[PDB]
Order: structure tokens, then sequence, then C-alpha cells
């Protein structure tokens, strides 16, 4: 299978997101597709017009910590972004031309619901007139923020955490759960799974494959990287893809086998995010500190017989180098064969 | 030297050549301009200064005789048709507006654009005199502008304190010579009136506010006869709108600034949810005015019955669209449709076919193409917008075959002309900017008074002949 027979991928950069200061760290795109959300190094998160790149909405969360990630509420019938930085979760519905009288009135209802593992307060005057309602707070700096498909369970995981390092947070009841103390090593990110109660946990080097409701533990996982950046779940439920620090990235079949089913090995430098497609596209990519994103076509078959199709279709280079790092977060369009990519160089990019 | 044999023919009524003129030999390594200067010679069409282009099998050349036949891989003895048409005048640059924020929409106001036309019923609204043609200009900043055609602000709404927008602009257009629409991030449309003094001095007055729409209201066409407005938004609807306060229905209040869940504030005739994706474009049929076509980031041009709200006809393209513009035809009641999509490509249709080809494509942009004008001369060109930073101007009577980088189906046509951005252009630089950074084209607009052209570069560029 050849590149012009895998149509369509994004093969060019289309639009510019500028005004972060310094770092971009994070990506997300809005549930409907229209609006992009980004953290960065200088506190501020800022909601974009998709295909124009501009900024219509902007907060300062704390002057002396970096949005280390921005997640939405994956719920259409909300308007509620999620952002790390330092210690705390920040819920809030950012000022959109979506947000009519009524979609904000059920946004302020999901946050308000509710009215130390985790602390849930209101974040404040100053904040609260922005539009922020929620302040969580845990013990040790977010560097991953995970949310359940039916919006009300997000996870948080803290790597220098230690033993409180995962978080599951319930929205509808304010309440911080820490299960899984069990574990192996230090926490690096954590996923729900697209289909069925599972949660996965990933180590430094092995990802845990958990059960929800039954009571932990079906499943390792062993890429055999010396140390997981990042993975993502296939919205099958079956495969995963799993980057590294050690520069390559791995697709795993979680019925064949618990060692990578396929192993590429395209980047220069480390990988520090991948992302499946969720809308049906048969497209993955990942994105590396030499300031490229690697786009793959990765079709799982209809037949659990045959194994999935995967070949690399496109790179990605207009990302700035900056001290040596690129692109440290991507994220899909949920319809259409479009990524957005956050980089050191302080930008987004929009790819099509 | 080498010759080649040469048939001429043409369609322009005033250009014929006498029978025993039209076949002849030329020189096989000559280009357009020594053919065009046989045909302006003396001996032959005696015009003088009239830039030719022609066209053998459809398409324009734009080598020597000898390279077409070698190219094409004919005999040294064949005959060539040449079809010669007038070629377009370039539009050079004239003039820029400044603002101090990103331009999201043009329109131009002259006795022959379609408000001056609408005007000219002089039924309330007065006729545009020659020589006082207005330009109209929305911001990013949730202004309105009115300019003259020398480059002076005349007028400028109020703001969001003072009944104006309250946030940013995406569209607008005049319904009259002295009514104009607008619409954007506030889920608003309004409905101006527009009075001038001294003729460097107005004021645009608030008529109507306009809720229905649950999205950003990101493009509107009009009808300055029976005063009626269209609307895509990003919620996916079509709303339908009248423009005067004797036919706007009530509004949802649910809706309205200030709702818990003094200008009229109306509801829409109708509004109907008709897309998956968000809808990018709704146009009146220029020749049916109860009809109505619509584009979507969903892949579809849909046409809309106006009378009940059907859906009479769905065509599903294979990219995500984001402008619609109708071309008017001698002798055809159906339109022809340019539609700029996502993918960088115009694609052509005429919307009463099957979705599968039942096709031609516009290539060139480097970028998205958000907005379109056909001309006002004629009805086989166009000009295009694009956040690549250009506008491209279109000659539909050159279609060559697609290669298969192209998808080798159907025939593609190349621009005749590309506007720069001048404010990139000046600059002396041979490296386009990337991602259309600082200079994206949002608005086109295409007068007898010229091309204007609004964007990220915060002016509205002039260009003409
Ligand atoms: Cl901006
Ligand atoms: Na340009």
């Amino acid at each position: 299978p050849s590149p012009d027979e895998l149509k369509p991928f994004p093969t060019v950069q289309q639009t510019i997101f500028r005004g972060h200061e310094g770092r971009v760290r994070s990506v997300a795109i809005d549930p409907t597709g229209v609006a992009l959300a980004t953290g960065g190094d200088d506190g501020t998160v800022r909601v974009w017009e998709l295909l124009t790149g501009r900024q219509v909405w902007s907060v300062k969360l704390n002057g002396d910590e970096a949005v280390n990630t921005v997640r939405w509420r994956p719920t259409k019938d909300t308007f509620i972004l999620a952002a790390a930085a330092g210690e705390d979760i920040f819920l809030m519905i950012p000022t959109h031309p979506s947000v009519t009288p009524a979609l904000d009135q059920a946004s302020r209802d999901i946050l308000n619901a509710g009215f130390p593992p985790g602390k849930w307060a209101r974040p404040g005057t100053r904040l609260e007139d922005e539009g922020v309602l929620l302040r969580i707070t845990v013990r040790s700096t977010i560097k991953a923020i995970s949310w359940h498909r039916r919006g009300d369970h997000f996870a948080t995981v803290s790597p220098s955490g230690q033993r409180s390092s995962v978080a599951i947070h319930t929205l509808s009841k304010h309440l911080t759960q820490i299960p899984f103390r069990k574990l192996n090593g230090l926490a690096q990110t954590a996923s729900f799974h697209p289909l069925r109660p599972l949660f996965f946990v990933a180590t430094q080097r092995s990802i845990r494959c958990y059960d929800l409701q039954k009571l932990e533990l079906v499943k390792i996982v062993q890429p055999g990287a010396k140390w997981i950046s990042s993975f993502d779940v296939h919205p099958g439920g079956d495969n995963l893809v799993v980057g590294s620090y050690d520069k390559r990235l791995l697709w795993h079949d979680l019925d064949l086998s618990n060692r990578p089913y396929k192993t590429m090995r395209f980047h220069t430098e480390a990988i520090r995010a991948v992302r499946f497609h969720k809308g049906g596209l048969p497209l993955f990519a990942d994105a590396s500190d030499d300031g490229s994103l690697q786009i793959f076509h990765g079709k799982v078959p209809n037949d659990q017989l045959e194994n999935p199709t995967i070949v690399p279709v496109k790179m990605l280079k207009g990302h700035k180098v900056v001290n040596k790092l690129g692109v440290l977060d991507i994220d899909w369009h949920p319809r259409e064969p479009w990524c957005v990519s956050a980089g050191a160089d302080g930008t987004a990019r929009l790819w099509m | 030297v080498a010759q080649v044999k040469v048939i001429f023919t043409t369609t322009e009524p005033d250009l014929e050549l006498p029978e025993s003129k039209r076949q002849l030999l030329v020189p096989a390594d000559i280009r357009r301009y020594g053919l065009s200067r046989i045909l302006n010679s003396e001996s032959m069409l005696d015009t003088g200064s009239i830039p030719f282009d022609f066209l053998i099998n459809g398409s324009f050349l734009r080598s020597s005789l000898e390279d077409y036949l070698t190219s094409n891989g004919l005999s040294l003895e064949t005959t060539l048709t040449l079809q010669y048409v007038r070629s377009l005048i370039p539009p050079v640059y004239e003039a820029s507006f400044e603002h101090d924020d990103w331009v999201s929409a043009v329109d131009v106001l002259s006795a022959t654009s379609p408000a001056g036309r609408w005007s000219s019923a002089a039924n309330s609204s007065a006729a545009v005199q020659p020589g006082q043609e207005r330009v109209l200009s929305a911001s990013y900043d949730g202004l309105l502008r009115i300019w003259n055609a020398s480059g002076s602000v005349i007028a400028t709404s109020p703001s969001g304190s003072h009944g104006g927008h309250t946030a940013s602009i995406k569209a607008a257009k005049f319904l009259t010579s002295d009514r104009l629409a607008s619409a954007g991030m506030d889920r608003t449309v309004r409905v101006w009136k527009y009075t001038e003094s001294d003729h460097f001095t107005g004021e645009l007055k608030p008529t109507l506010e306009l809720y229905g729409h649950t999205g950003s209201v990101d493009w509107l066409d009009v009808d300055g006869h029976s005063k009626h407005i269209l609307t895509a938004s990003a919620d996916g609807a079509i709303g339908f709108w009248s423009a005067s306060k004797a036919s706007a229905p009530e509004p949802d209040a649910s809706l309205l600034p200030g709702a818990h869940v003094s200008t009229a504030q109306r509801g829409p005739l109708g509004l109907w949810s008709i897309h998956t994706a968000p809808a990018t474009a709704a146009i009146f049929d220029p020749r049916d005015r109860t009809v109505a076509y619509s584009a979507s980031q969903d892949h579809t041009v849909r046409t809309l019955d106006l009378t009940t709200g059907q859906v009479v006809s769905t065509l599903t393209l294979t990219h995500p669209l984001l402008s619609l513009s109708a071309l008017t035809r001698a002798g055809t009641t159906s339109p022809l449709l340019a539609a700029g999509t996502s993918a960088r490509h115009i694609t052509m249709v005429d919307p009463r076919a099957s979705s599968a080809t039942t096709v031609m494509t516009l290539r060139g942009h480097a970028n998205k193409v958000v907005s379109l004008s056909p001309s006002p001369e004629n009805e086989y060109s166009l000009v295009s917008g694009s956040h690549d930073g250009t506008c491209r101007v279109w000659d539909l009577r050159s279609v060559r075959p697609a290669t298969k980088e192209e998808g080798s189906l159907g025939g593609v046509s190349e621009p005749v002309y590309v506007i720069e951005r001048e404010s990139w252009a000046s600059k002396g630089k041979k490296k386009r900017p990337v991602a259309g950074d600082g200079c994206k084209v949002f608005s086109v607009v295409w007068d007898k008074l010229g091309i204007f052209s609004g964007g990220e570069d915060k002016k509205v560029q002039v260009n003409r002949g």
C-alpha cells in the first residue's frame, strides 16, 4: 500500500496560532471541532477560532505556573475546559460564540452540582469573573489529564507524586479518589477506555491495564521502551500506540501479545506525544523534539483474524526547534483529517 | 525557419477576421505576444493595442507553437486552431484602507453593485451617484466602517455599549444605499440605517437585532429588493430573515442577552438545522429569489426552498466547503456554483446534479479558499480570496485535463492572474509567508469600481486596471 492510495491525510501547514509568550505545552480541539484550546509557559489558557487563528478568549490561571495540559470535557451539551497548572486542576467555561445563555447555564450546573486527596474549591473572585468555577488541588504537579467519555470522571497523573500520583475525580460528587495505590514504578500518564470500564496507567516502562467496576488489573503491556512519554488508545479499544523518549513508536495489539506488534523509529529525537484520530479515519500521529510530526495510516480490519495495516504517509515539518525542544503535544479534529500541534517555539499549528 | 499552420477563429462579435485572413503560416517559435501583435496589426484586425490570449483545444496557449506541438506529440504539419479572446486587464495595486484590527468582510456600494441596483428602484432608497461610491468594512474589533473611494472613513458603527455588536463581526453587506446588515460572534445579525450629511460625515444606527443562531454567524447574503437576509452559522443551521421591522417576528427569548435559563429584538422567518458540521455559506439563487444554496464543512451543497424550509437537493462533494458563489449565465435559469474548499481548490458545480461528477476544478491556492466573487463584466470569470494571502482571478473558458496528481478526474483551470498581498509584496522578498502568517485574506468583492480584499494584514486592499 502506497501513500497515494491512502488519502486523505494532512500534508501542509495552514494556520498558526500566535500569542503565547514562551512554549506552548498543550493543544486540545473542542468536542464540536470549531475551537482550539492551548496551554502555555506563560500560565495562560487560550481559546481560538480553529481555521483563522483568531484568539477569542484567554485567562491567566497563575502567574508563576506553566499550564501543563488542557483537555475538554468530551460532551457537546456543555462547554467545559480543564486545565492543569502546578498543583491545581481548573474547570472553566471559556467565553465563546457557541456559549448561549442556555449552554452557559447547563455548563454552570454541571460544575456546581457538587456543592487530602483532592481539595475542591471555588477559585476566587478574579478567576470566577473570567468564567473559572472550580479549582481542584492535588499533592503533586499534574503532567496529564484524561477525561472519561461520559464527562463525569477525569483522571490526573502526577509523576513526582510518589503515592498519590494517580487520582480519579468524580465531577458530580466533587470527589477525588486515589485508588490504584498498588504500582511498579513512576507514573507518566493515564487514560480511560473508549468502550469499556477499563483504565490504563503508563509507568516508565510498562502500561498496566485495569478494571474499574470490578477491582484492579486484568493486563500488563510491555512496550520494551526505556522510558515511555505517552500513549493513546484506539477508538476500537483493542489497540494502543506508545511513544517514548527513546525515539521509538510502538503499536500494541492488546489481544495478540503484550509486546509491540510493530516498532517504528523515524525520529532523531524524543517522542513527546501520540494520538489516534477518534472519528473513524484510520490515522494517527506522533510528535517529536526534532520538530516534526509523523503521520501514519493505521487501519484496524473488520476481520479479527487479520492484522492491522500500518503505513507512514507524511512527515510534517514547520515547527522551530528551540533549545532542543520541538513538538510537545498534538490533537486531531473530531471528524476531519486535520491535526494541531503545540510548539516549544511558542506557536500552535494547524495541518491539513 | 520552421513554420506552423494556424487557423484563427473567435467568438468576439466586433473582432471577426475576413475569411481570406483566417488561415495563415506563422513562425514555429511564435508565442502569445507575437500572435497578439499579428491580430492587432493593420492588415488584420487593426485594433492596435488589444492584448489577446489563444485557446487551443479548450486551453490557453502558454508556450511557443513549436513546443505545443512537441508537448502534445503532434506532427510538424499539424494545423492548429487558435480561438482568440480578449484577455483580462491586470488589476494592479492602487490603495490600502488601514485598520487597527483584522478585516473580516468587505462590500461595495456603487451604481452597478447589487445594492446600487436595488436602490435604483428609488423606493425609499436614493440612487448611488457616480463618484460617490462607498466601501463597507467589518472588523474583528466589532465595528463597521464606511469609506469613500479615496480612502477616508465616513462613518463608524457604535460600540457594544451603544447598541452595536458586542463581539467580532464576521460578515457584512449593503442592502441598499441606506441599509446594511452585519453578523458575527455575538450570534446576532444587526440591520442598520445609514445616513450621510456633508459627503464626509455619516451615521450608522441599528434598527433590528436578530436572534436565532446558537453559534457564530459567519456568512450572510442579502436581497435588497425583498429585504431578506440569509445566514450560515457554526451551529450548522441556515437562517432566513426579514430585514424590515414590518415583517420580522418575535425572538426566542432564551437567546437574548440577560436571559435567565433600545433596538427591536426579533427572530427569523425560518431557521433550519440542515448541516451536520459548521455551515459556511448561504446565497440566493440570482435568478429565483425563493431559492437558496448552502455549503458546509460536512462536504455538502444543499438546495433550499425558502417558502418551506425543505431541502430540495443535496450534493456531496469530496471535501469540506468554506465558500459558495453563484455565476449568472445568459440563457440559463440554473446557476453554476463555485465552491471553495478547505483542500485549497475550488469546485465548480451545477446544484441540479447527482454527486458523482454527473466536473471542473480551479487549482492554484496554497491554503483554505474562504471568499469568492463573480466578475461584474462577464459570466466566465471570478476572483477567489484565500488564507494563503492571495486573491486569484480565474477564466473558466480555459480548462486542461487533470493530471494523475490531481486525481486524474475532471478538467483543471489555473489562474490567469495572482493578486499578492501588497503588505507582503512591498517587502521585496521571494519567500512567501507560510500558512498565511499575518496575511490571510478573509473577504474579497469584485465591483466595476475594482477588486477589494480585506484580511489579517488589517487592510482593505484595492486592485484595479
Ligand atoms: Cl489573535
Ligand atoms: Na501574497
